[PDB]
């Protein structure tokens, strides 16, 4: 279990030279599975002695509709006051 | 003469790339969030500040073990005579949840004793309008009512009273004092109020502490978000208050915080005081209490450059321009990029800016091979 | 006899004697908090847990 | 009367005293744009402007990023990087050509 491309291909001791040294190939090993990325923003900038990963992470996803209803009311109050307003106006 | 101090601090640890079971900092550290050892060496006095929220059982024996076994000259209680009648009349209740049900009979001890004139009648109306406003942006549940006193401060007084020592009643957050301390500033509007509330989280930080805060508050109760609530959550929380209201925050907390000070430094028998105040108090009151008494933790000073490792810097480019250097020389040719590792904020990779670092003013100027492999001897030696 | 109640009590101590949940491996913490914070239930409930 | 100095890129030459405007700048951007958050917060080199849980906040960064621009009288390009501690400050200012 890899997240970082440079920590899977730093030392891998599962290559096939060693597992056809021992000629057991299973499934669960794919590579196609080893390694993913985190799915947030990560760039390099040059640090003080090699390259420093920074992560931009904005927004998060696990907002829930409650936040999103309370931090609607004071949209919806606008929009009825400015509505009775040009009623009245 | 000023000693300025940081006071109200939330900012916690922001020099260390926190997160992912790596945290800033534990926030629940209960028995030590709220009781405060302060010391006046001058007259050999000793203060005991507890900072309750008024909504824990547990801290509220803790404070009355406290009074019990401390056996203080003096105990300053944060409450007010029809406070203490109402909740001395109430009896066999020793949970926060029983005395949680007479909330609204130990709120009746809010009484204003105002007069009913017509400016009086206009100030009564914008003041309850705007409480309505501000209760409606503090938005807290029943179990949690950190201005509404409660067992700590009735255990406190009825140990106080059986020990016989003298009790100092500071009045609740919004007393006569403070009352016309409001009085004075005519900046309560309900609307104005709502217009800035909803304005105070005006950069997603705050937005999100807000949230965090707020949310551990419907997720654990009053009891155990009593514990859970350090210096710096009461610090983030004052800081809110000045966001939502700074002439009220300024009112509520600096001032009442000045005369909390004064009372307890000044206006007390003492040689022993246990004062049991409000949670948010705490900061302003130990910081003068500290001041007056030079009683200050000794200053560490914090170079700003202190943390940067400026060698490890300088010998990265001393390190690239060698191996440079080096490789030119071997190669028979010239360095490409001059930058020692390959980032994409020039955009150098693929547009026509090169990074190449050779400054000179005239043919006789000594630095003109400087970062070629001109500079260097056969030997890759710095100099000539 | 693959006796229910027994049996259960041997899944629970089988379960717990795995070592996968020692508490020394784990970071107790409030998980829907934006920012990572320790576990803040009550000094009891702790006790309980 | 001081007269400036002929050799160029001496923002480069001097690492410390860059450092010390980036933090003398960035500390007086966020006291005045956010005064109840930094004005008690020691800025040093080490000091980052993200949550505990390592997510940023673009407001704060892009106010950075003028500070820095009027400090060193650069153009810092928002949409190439987002300054989220004095390091990445350090590390633009030090990448730019033509700072003074
Ligand atoms: C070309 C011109 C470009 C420029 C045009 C001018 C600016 C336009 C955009 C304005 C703006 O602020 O946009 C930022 C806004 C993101 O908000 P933000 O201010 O960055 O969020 C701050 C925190 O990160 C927030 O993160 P958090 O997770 O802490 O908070 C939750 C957050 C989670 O983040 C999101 O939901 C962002 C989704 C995007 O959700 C919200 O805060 C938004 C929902 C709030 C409740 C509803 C508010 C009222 C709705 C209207 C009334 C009711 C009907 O982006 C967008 O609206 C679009 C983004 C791109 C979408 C996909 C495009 C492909
Ligand atoms: C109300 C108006 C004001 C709203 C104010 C708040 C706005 C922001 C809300 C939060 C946005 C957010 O970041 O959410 C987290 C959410 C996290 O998603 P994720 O975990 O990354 O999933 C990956 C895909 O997005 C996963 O995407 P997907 O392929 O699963 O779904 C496509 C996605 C596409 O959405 C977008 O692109 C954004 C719009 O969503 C939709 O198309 C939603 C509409 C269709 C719903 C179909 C299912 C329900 C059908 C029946 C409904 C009727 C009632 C049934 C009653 C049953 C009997 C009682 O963020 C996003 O999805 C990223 C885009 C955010 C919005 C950008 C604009
Ligand atoms: C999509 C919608 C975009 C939009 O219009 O955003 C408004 C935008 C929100 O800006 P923002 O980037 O969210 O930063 C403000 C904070 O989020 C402010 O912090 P927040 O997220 O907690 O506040 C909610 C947020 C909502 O906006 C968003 O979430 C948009 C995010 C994009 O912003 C506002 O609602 C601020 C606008 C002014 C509201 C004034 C409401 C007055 C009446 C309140 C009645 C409340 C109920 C009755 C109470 C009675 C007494 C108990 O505000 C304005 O453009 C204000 C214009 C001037 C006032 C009108
Ligand atoms: C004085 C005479 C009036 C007394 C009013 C009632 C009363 O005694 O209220 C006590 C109440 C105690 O609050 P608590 O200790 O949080 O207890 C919360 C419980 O949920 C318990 O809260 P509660 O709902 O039981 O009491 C709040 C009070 C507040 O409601 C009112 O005062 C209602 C006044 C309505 C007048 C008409 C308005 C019409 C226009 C509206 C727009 O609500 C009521 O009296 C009942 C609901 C309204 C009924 C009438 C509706 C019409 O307020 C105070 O002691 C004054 C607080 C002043 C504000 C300071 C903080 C501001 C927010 C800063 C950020 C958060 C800081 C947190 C710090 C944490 C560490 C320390």
């Amino acid at each position: 279990m890899f997240r970082w491309l440079f920590l899977y291909w730093y030392n891998s001791t599962d290559t096939p030279s060693a597992i056809a040294k021992v000629n057991l190939w299973s499934y669960i090993n794919l590579r196609l599975f080893k390694a993913r990325l985190s799915s947030s923003i990560a760039y390099y900038i040059l640090g003080l002695n090699n390259l420093e990963l920074k992560k931009l992470k904005i927004f998060y996803k696990n907002t829930y509709f409650d936040y999103i209803y309370l931090k609607s009311i004071p949209c919806l109050f606008l929009i009825i006051f400015f509505t009775n307003l040009y009623l009245f106006l | 003469m000023i000693s300025a101090r940081a006071v109200h601090r939330f900012l916690r640890n922001p020099n260390l790339e926190t997160g992912a079971a790596f945290r800033a900092g534990t926030r629940f550290d209960p028995f030590k969030n709220t009781l405060t050892v302060l010391k006046d060496p001058q007259n050999g006095r000793t203060l005991y500040l507890i900072g309750t929220t008024n909504s824990s059982t547990l801290l509220a024996n803790r404070t009355k073990d406290l009074v019990q076994k401390e056996k203080p000259d003096a105990v300053f209680v944060q409450t007010n005579k029809e406070w203490w009648n109402l909740a001395k009349n109430i009896q066999d209740v020793k949970c926060q949840q029983e005395l949680n049900r007479y909330n609204d009979l130990l709120s009746q001890a809010y009484t204003l004793s105002l007069d009913n004139t017509i400016r009086n009648l206009v100030f009564k109306a914008k003041f309850y309008s705007w409480l309505f406003v501000i209760n409606w942006f503090k938005a807290f549940p029943d179990d949690f009512h950190p201005f509404i006193p409660g067992l700590e401060m009735k255990f406190a007084i009825e140990e106080a009273n059986k020990q016989n020592i003298p009790v100092v009643l500071g009045g609740l957050e919004v007393d006569d004092v403070t009352l016309s301390a409001l009085k004075v500033e005519p900046r309560l509007d309900p609307f104005s109020q709502l217009y800035y509330g909803y304005r105070a989280l005006h950069n997603s930080f705050w937005r999100r502490e807000h949230f965090d805060n707020y949310a551990t508050l419907d997720v654990v109760g009053g009891e155990a978000y009593a514990e859970s609530m350090d210096r710096f959550r009461t610090n983030w929380f004052v800081k809110y208050f000045e966001k939502l209201a700074p002439y009220q925050k300024k009112i509520i907390v600096d001032q009442k915080d000045l005369d909390l000070f004064y009372a307890l430094y000044r206006d007390t028998p003492g040689k022993k005081i246990v004062a049991v105040v409000n949670q948010w108090h705490v900061p302003g009151i130990e910081n003068h209490w500290k001041s007056a008494t030079n009683t200050h933790e000794p200053l560490k000073a914090i170079n700003p450059i202190g943390d940067m490792d400026i060698n490890k810097y300088m010998e990265s480019q001393l390190v690239n321009d060698t191996l440079r250097a080096f490789v030119s020389k071997v190669g028979k040719t010239e360095p490409a990029t001059w930058k020692n590792y390959s980032t994409i904020y020039h955009k150098d990779n693929y547009e026509a800016e090169r990074v190449r670092h050779v400054a000179f003013v005239d043919h006789k100027d000594p630095h003109m091979y400087h970062g070629l492999p001109q500079d260097y001897d056969d030997n890759i030696k710095p100099k000539h | 006899p693959e006796d229910e109640g027994i049996e259960q009590q041997l899944d629970q101590q089988e379960v717990l004697l795995s070592g996968r949940y020692d508490p020394k491996l784990y970071d107790f913490q409030e998980g829907y908090t934006k920012n990572p914070e320790d576990d803040q239930t009550s000094l009891i409930e702790k006790k309980a847990f | 009367y001081n007269f400036p100095e002929y050799r160029t890129g001496g923002v480069q030459a001097n690492p410390g005293i860059t450092a010390k405007r980036i933090i003398k700048c960035i500390g007086e951007r966020l006291r005045k744009y956010d005064p109840a958050r930094w004005e008690n917060v020691p800025i040093t080199f080490k000091t980052h402007f993200r949550d505990e849980n390592g997510y940023s906040d673009v407001a704060t960064s892009i106010q950075i990023h003028d500070a820095l621009e009027r400090e060193f009288g650069i153009d810092i390009k928002d949409r190439l990087a987002l300054v989220t501690d004095v390091e990445t400050a350090f590390y633009i200012v030090m990448s730019h050509h033509d700072p003074l």
